[PDB]
Formats: C-alpha cells, structure tokens, sequence
C-alpha cells in the first residue's frame, strides 16, 4: 500500500506536476506536465498520494509550505507515496 | 485548488 520512490532534482527546472488536497487532506498528484522532470524520470503518476518528502510528513504543512519546500529542494529526493492503480 | 511545483 505504501511505496518508497526516489528522484533527482539537480537543476532549477520545476518538477512539472500539479498537486491538490482532497477531502481527507491528502496530497494528490493531479496532473503531470509531459516532458517535465517527473514525467521523464517516471517517479510519480496521476492520483498518487504523497505522504512524506525526505522523511518530512506532509500532513502538518500548508500547500504553500509544501510548494516552497519542493521548489527549493535539490539533490536526491525520497517520496513516501500511496500509489494509485489503473 | 491546484498548485504547481
């Protein structure tokens, strides 16, 4: 049910995904820009839920704080996710 | 609302 994934953010390029909070206050990958960083690395897919970012719980963060945290982060990044299924 | 990262 829970998966650990990793990706590399070594430039100033955006991740190229959009996030939304749903009714359970869960952080959901809503759209993925084709050709963008996440799309190329295959790290996340639409409907996946992000639980943690580098071991940092998403639950006690606002959407702005998450956006700022992700924009500024660099290097090897680990997500704990709840994957969606086709 | 949606948020870009």
């Amino acid at each position: 049910r829970v998966r650990l994934v990793q990706f590399q953010k070594n430039t100033d390029e955006p991740m190229g995904i959009t996030l939304k909070m749903n009714e359970l206050n869960h952080c959901i990958v809503a759209r993925i820009m084709h050709g963008g960083m996440i799309h190329r690395q295959g790290t996340l897919h639409v409907g996946d839920e992000i639980r943690e970012i580098n071991g940092i719980s998403v639950a006690n963060q606002t959407v702005e704080q998450l956006q700022k945290m992700l924009r500024e982060m660099r290097g090897s990044i680990t997500f704990k996710i709840v994957p969606s299924y086709r | 609302k949606e948020y870009y990262v």
